[PDB]
């Protein structure tokens, strides 16, 4: 199972405990020392503890460095807004799964951007609404097919069989 | 399957909507489809994203490349079908139909027929007078769609055939090239 160091749930008990506390009112920059100090974990081991500072707070996508400490900021970078015509013509992912994780508030609200972004290739799927933001985008449905219901609620037979030799038979 | 992979390219375009759309983009490439890699990929709910399996699977798509990890395939033998049967049914209705001609009252709703009224028919005012009732009946008791239908049944899949007319054509070039 990969590599494990001491108890699991170091980070995602580190991070969440971190940002807890700086909610609950202790608003100062941390380090990793005081971190295990303050909760008296420290002994977690030197191993663990080297690992944890610096592999568990550098895979962490959205953690925050000025220097020494370590901070929240979810918008870790700058988002590139708009001009993703480069993700747009990526055609080898299918439009490389387009999230809203660090889409929104930035400079723009999504909609604005969107809109603009509607006018442009840029395509919006809110089928999972609020839980999942996506974007893909080319070929917009070419025809809608008048009935396409109806042709389709008319063929609902699924398993049944003996169905292609009577095609031929009618257009016999 | 080159000219049928350029057809699936005109059917999902001209069927379905974007959330089949997309995972039906990725069955473009039939050389491994993970379902763990589709649904990460897609980001698409889990429960949803087999719910949209279900359906592929439905319209035979999937052939269960069980490993358990499974590959999806693509076998819509159907399309020479759908065709066959909703033809059938544009030519049904586009066809003839008798027609229900006959009066009402629409009052005391009774029925006539065109016959009922004609003895009723008031020489007078040159229309027809329900039986213990003077009010007018009505037109016609029943209308059947024949030849206001039998302009858009002609206009029906016979007007999406120009759009069809690139997978058509493509389509007959799979059904040939390969022999």
């Amino acid at each position: 199972s990969g590599s494990s160091g001491y108890k699991f749930g170091v980070l995602a008990k580190i991070v969440n405990y971190m940002k807890t506390r700086h909610q609950r009112g202790d608003t100062h920059p941390l380090t990793l020392d005081e971190i295990l100090d303050e909760t008296q974990h420290l002994d977690i081991g030197l191993k663990q503890k080297q690992w944890l500072m610096t592999e568990a707070l550098v895979n962490n996508p959205k953690i925050e460095v000025i220097d020494g400490k370590y901070a929240f900021k979810p918008k870790y970078n700058v988002r590139d807004k708009k001009a993703l015509l480069r993700l747009l013509d990526q055609h080898d992912q299918r439009g490389l799964g387009g999230i809203l994780l660090e889409d929104i508030e930035e400079a723009l609200p999504n909609s604005q951007k969107a809109v603009k972004a509607l006018g442009d290739q840029i395509l919006f799927v809110n089928r999972p609404d609020k839980k999942k933001i996506l974007f893909f985008n080319d070929k917009s449905c070419q025809f809608s097919v008048d009935e396409e219901f109806q042709k389709l609620w008319r063929s609902v037979t699924v398993d049944s069989m003996d169905e292609e030799k009577i095609e031929e038979y009618l257009k016999r | 399957p080159a000219a049928l992979k350029r057809l699936a390219k005109y059917v999902i375009r001209g069927f379905y909507g974007i959330e089949h759309a997309l995972a039906l983009d990725i069955l473009i490439r039939n050389s491994c489809v993970k379902e763990e890699d589709m649904l990460e990929l897609l980001k698409f709910d889990r429960k949803q994203l087999r719910s949209v399996l279900n359906n592929l699977k439905g319209d035979k798509f999937i052939k269960c490349r069980m490993r358990y990890f499974i590959n999806y395939r693509t076998l819509v033998n159907v399309v020479k079908y759908k065709l066959d049967h909703m033809r059938r049914r544009i030519e049904t209705d586009e066809r003839d139909s008798t027609n229900r001609a006959s009066f009402k009252c629409p009052v005391c709703s009774s029925t006539f027929t065109d016959l009922e009224a004609n003895q009723l028919f008031d020489p007078m005012t040159g229309t027809f007078r329900c039986t213990f009732c003077h009010t007018e009946v009505e037109e016609d008791e029943s209308a059947m769609p024949k030849k206001d239908a039998r302009t858009l049944l002609a206009r029906f899949n016979e007007q999406i055939e120009p759009i069809y007319a690139l997978l058509r054509e493509t389509e007959d070039v799979n059904l040939a090239y390969e022999i």
